[PDB]
């Protein structure tokens, strides 16, 4: 079987490249950041505008969700973090510690931590109640594209320009695994699967694997979309059909089969590279979000 | 405007 997302919604408002989009875990919401140094929240089903959240001095990179759907963190080219409350929009704490730009940030499962990847090449690690940092991992050699906690929150995995995949001991700090393949290109992009046995990682030698943790292996590659230049995300659809989705450098959106690797399909519509892609909890739903020369968010929805 | 828009080599 293969899916048939269509487009529904196309999304404007920011003034600059798009960095990231996620869709809140309560379903109800769509967060956006953007190099135009803002946050907005959409409405997940409708595409409908709801606000802005400003406070960042520089471009963002990323941002994430708290488990209740409460609270955001973003990580900024100002060299900071910040977590709101998206309720008010407050900016409730401002994250200092990492000496150059914050690329890549997630919060723990419980939510009372967040976790943080910088040019700096370190990986930071937050209480988000004090808004202290708690340590600081000497992680790579190069800056840290992405990290992202385990299903329980005991694990971190970060990824790296410098070519390897760590995964980290949240309490100890200690490195537990170092994961590369035959050849060593920039791993721009790095995710636990939702059940948490494997790890979904992209390379910029246009490569998506998904490796199992404990045996330390590639399991499977996917492959036929175009990633060289940009920290593409990549997302694991669980509502429908279990797909593997990514943006790509073609300005398409590209969905495989996760088991044959095949691909399903391909979206057209943007007019830049698509940087990042996330996929409704509930809903067959996919969005989509392009840098540059395109500057919008897309709304795509499938019946499976 | 950002890194994560920006190609780094």
């Amino acid at each position: 079987v293969k899916p048939n997302y269509a487009l529904k919604f196309t999304l404007a408002g920011h003034t600059k490249a798009v960095s990231s989009v996620k869709f809140s875990p309560n379903g109800e919401w769509l967060a956006s950041s953007s190099a135009d140094k803002l946050i907005k929240i959409w409405g997940a089903y409708d595409g409908k505008f709801e606000k802005t959240i400003s406070g960042h001095k520089l471009g963002i990179s990323d941002v994430a969700w708290s488990s209740d759907s409460n609270l955001l963190v973003s990580a900024s080219d100002d060299k900071t973090l910040k977590i709101w409350d998206v309720s008010s929009g407050k900016c409730l704490k401002t994250l200092k510690g990492h000496s150059n730009y914050v690329f890549c940030c997630n919060f723990n499962p419980q939510s009372n931590l967040i976790v943080s990847g910088s040019f700096d090449e370190s990986v930071r690690i937050w209480d988000v109640k004090t808004g202290k940092c708690l340590k600081t991992l000497p992680a790579h050699s190069d800056p840290v594209s992405a990290v992202h906690f385990n299903r329980d929150g005991s694990l971190i995995v970060s990824s790296s320009y410098d070519g390897l995949c760590r995964i980290w001991d949240t309490a100890s700090g200690q490195c537990l695994k170092t994961l590369i393949d035959d050849d060593n290109p920039p791993v721009s992009f790095v995710k636990f699967s939702p059940n948490g046995k494997y790890i979904l990682a992209a390379t910029l030698d246009n490569t998506l694997k998904l490796w199992d943790y404990s045996k330390g292996k590639c399991l499977k590659t996917y492959t036929g979309h175009k990633n060289e230049k940009y920290c593409i995300f990549a997302n694991f659809s669980v509502t429908g059909g279990k797909w593997i989705v990514s943006g790509s450098e073609d300005n398409l959106v590209y969905i495989w089969n996760l088991q044959t690797k095949e691909i399903v399909q391909k979206l057209q519509g943007h007019t830049d590279v698509v940087i990042s892609t996330a996929c409704h909890p509930t809903e067959n739903i996919i969005a989509s979000a392009a840098l540059e020369n395109d500057k919008t968010i897309k709304l795509w929805k499938s019946d499976c | 405007g950002s890194a994560r828009a920006e190609v780094h080599l």
